């Protein structure tokens, strides 16, 4: 079934951090506004509603969240570890970092920037896109990445974590050190 | 340097709770 | 943990569960139109413990088939909706389903409501809606300006005193909804209900025909707990909530005799 | 060897230590609102786990939150009341953490004798030599 | 990996991925 | 090693985000009290060789003496 | 490790640290 | 030296 007024109630912390671990939701309404963080980790929901709203973070680790519609706006950090996340779409507003770990995401935003870290360990991901940005520390270890584009940023460390990088950007500066 | 302070229950507190005195809290930084 | 802690436990907790129940049925002792609620108890899974596997029968009363339960649980709190008795009032919008049948309000979400509570009100525009948040109460009952008084017949059917006109003008029809299994309802607060799938489809219809309840104004439904009931409720859930305290205790002690005499 | 159990045993040890604290800090907890971190604190548990990798330790892998609902109640004047006006406080079940009180105390306790068994063992191995 | 609900030690700053857990 | 046959513990905790669909988590099969029993058992039997293990050096050693 | 642990922070407002 | 230690003499 589907979460109403009533049953978010009942599952919203004093500061208004909805928590919906476990419980059998599967769709949210449309236009949703949460006053805090959001946890939907191991839930049977495979799509966000359009219009989405979140004053904390977006928690769906280890869950069956598939699909993000755009326009969604976040002030915390997303992180969809162990998701069922194939592509991210353009135009989130993300105040945090994007956690992207051990998900079958393929492609990424063209030009993306992340406020701060980004994860794309042991992803499915072929190639990233050009003209980067990467506030943070980029991890990449265990993923699919060989080739980097023709320009990217990352102001923090770039692990390598095992993969092997052959094709570094032309234009690339680095507030931190690579590491393999 | 030396580190030193109240042992026992007045440290073993979240700092709002201000048993400790100020200067002694100092001390269980470095000192010499 | 040794079992035998955890099995009580299942005791504390399901004993815990029938004290909040109960406590809530006192605590709403006078809303208008309350369905007292009852907590059910029932075995946990019994596991062979001397088998490998379950073996079918094959000498359960010898150490080989020796079962052990896993304690007990609260599995529903069940609602019992005996109708309550009459609370005869002078207000003249307060309205009381005899049997079978409940209002039905518009909720703001889009979907309705269903309460058996009946004190009803107006609103500025003069649709009759509840007497708490508000909420409108279908079918939409607009009373004119123009009249002195408000009749709600034994089938929902409100009629007005115009003065300067014989005869009362009819503004509308109530209807009262149904259902199959009025325990499967989900309760919402606010003296509401709402149909899930154990209760079913609706079944609206006039009231007073197809089965249904007659609506009579200037009434009131109290609620059906029984404080006796709870009084007695408690001290059986008392009891067993420190019974159960003593077998965790005794565990305890036992296990303390193990690995300080050994 | 008989050093591996020193080894395991005081896995245990400390194993059991984490979960004690886990559950001071639950019962020191169970009727705060309020929590720095923009966090209404629910119920945490330490879940063991046997690290195979014979001898085998057992490791705290992580603690975790407990999946209960928070508890809801009606204190319309609160500041901390929502429009409904309900705050909610802590999931801690007290009885659960009683009884987790005495399992991790009798596992901890028992711990001890395996380690003061060992210890035995070695001693007398020694005196062999001698 | 083991459980996948494990907390963080480190306080909360919304832009660093914590390394406390065992984030695979 | 070779692992009890013995079913494991079962417990009704619908808490515990490790359950299952019936609120059940399983737990070793572990008797505190067998486990007692194989200490006592283990260390006895474990210093019991030590001692025959050490006398059998004494005789070994009286042997080397003998014609002397 | 080759250098101290750091302390632990116990702050009543998390913002302020 | 403890800034602002009790001593042991009659004040």
């Amino acid at each position: 079934y589907e979460l109403d007024y009533y049953s978010k109630f009942g599952h919203t912390d004093n500061y208004g951090n909805l928590d919906l671990r476990n419980k059998p939701y599967t769709q949210l309404p449309s236009g949703f506004v949460v006053k805090g963080n959001l946890n939907i980790s191991q839930t049977p929901i495979k799509k966000l509603p359009k219009g989405l709203d979140v004053g904390g973070s977006l928690e769906a680790t280890n869950s069956a969240l598939k699909t993000i519609r755009s326009g969604t706006k976040i002030k915390g950090y997303a992180n969809l570890l162990g998701s069922k996340i194939e592509s991210w779409p353009r135009g989130i507003k993300l105040g945090g970092y994007l956690n992207l770990t051990d998900t079958p995401l393929k492609t990424l935003p063209a030009k993306l920037r992340v406020k701060g870290d980004l994860s794309v360990i042991r992803t499915p991901i072929s190639a990233l896109p050009e003209g980067l940005v990467v506030d943070g520390n980029l991890y990449i270890g265990g993923s699919a990445l060989q080739v980097f584009p023709d320009t990217m940023t990352v102001k923090g460390n770039i692990f390598l974590g095992g993969n092997k990088i052959t094709k570094w950007p032309s234009n690339l500066t680095l507030g931190g050190a690579v590491a393999p | 340097n030396m580190v030193a302070g109240i042992p026992g229950a007045l440290s073993n507190q979240p700092p709002a709770d201000a048993s400790i005195p100020q200067d002694v809290a100092q001390m269980k930084d470095g000192s010499v | 943990m040794h079992p035998a802690l955890w099995v009580s436990k299942t005791g504390l907790d399901a004993q815990q569960t029938n004290i909040a129940t109960i406590s809530n049925n006192l605590a709403n002792a006078s809303t208008v139109g309350y369905k007292k609620s009852r907590a059910v108890f029932e075995d946990l899974f019994y596991q062979n413990i001397n088998q490998p596997g379950g073996q079918s029968s094959q000498n359960t009363e010898l150490p080989s088939g020796l079962m052990l339960g896993a304690g007990s649980k609260v599995v529903a709190t069940q609602k019992v909706h005996t109708h309550g008795n009459a609370q005869t009032t002078t207000n003249a919008l307060d309205m009381m389903v005899e049997g079978d049948g409940f209002f039905q309000v518009t909720l703001p979400d889009g979907n309705i409501g269903y309460t058996r509570n009946g004190q009803f009100t107006l609103n500025g525009e003069g649709t009759l809606v509840t007497s708490g948040s508000g909420y409108p109460v279908e079918p939409e009952i607009v009373i004119p300006e123009d009249a002195i008084s408000i009749t709600v017949g034994t089938d929902g059917e409100v009629s007005v005193r115009v003065r300067g006109q014989q005869d009362n003008q009819v503004v509308g029809q109530l209807t009262i909804t149904d259902f199959v299994n009025p325990g499967g309802l989900e309760p919402i607060g606010q003296n509401l209900y709402l149909p899930t799938g154990a209760s079913g489809d609706p079944q609206e219809g006039v009231p007073g025909l197809d089965g249904l309840g007659e609506i009579r104004q200037s009434m009131l439904e109290a609620s059906n707990v029984n404080v006796t009931e709870e009084l007695v409720n408690m001290i059986e859930a008392q009891r067993v909530y420190e019974m159960n305290s003593k077998v965790i205790s005794s565990v305890d002690k036992m296990m303390s005799f193990v690995n300080q005499q050994l | 060897s008989l050093f591996n159990v020193f080894n395991v045993t005081g896995s245990a040890m400390s194993a059991e230590s984490v979960r004690l604290n886990t559950t001071s800090s639950n019962l020191a907890n169970a009727d705060s609102v309020s929590s720095s971190a923009k966090d209404t604190y629910k119920a945490r548990h330490a879940v063991f786990g046997a690290e195979l990798s014979d001898t085998v330790p057992v490791k705290v892998m992580g603690i975790v939150e407990s999946d209960k609902p928070l508890s809801a109640e009606y204190n319309p004047d609160h500041p901390l009341a929502n429009e409904e006006g309900y705050i909610y406080k802590p999931n801690v079940n007290v009885m659960e953490e009683m009884a987790n009180m005495i399992s991790a105390s009798r596992a901890y306790q028992t711990n001890v004798q395996v380690a003061d068994s060992s210890k035995q063992m070695l001693l007398r191995t020694l005196q062999m030599g001698q």
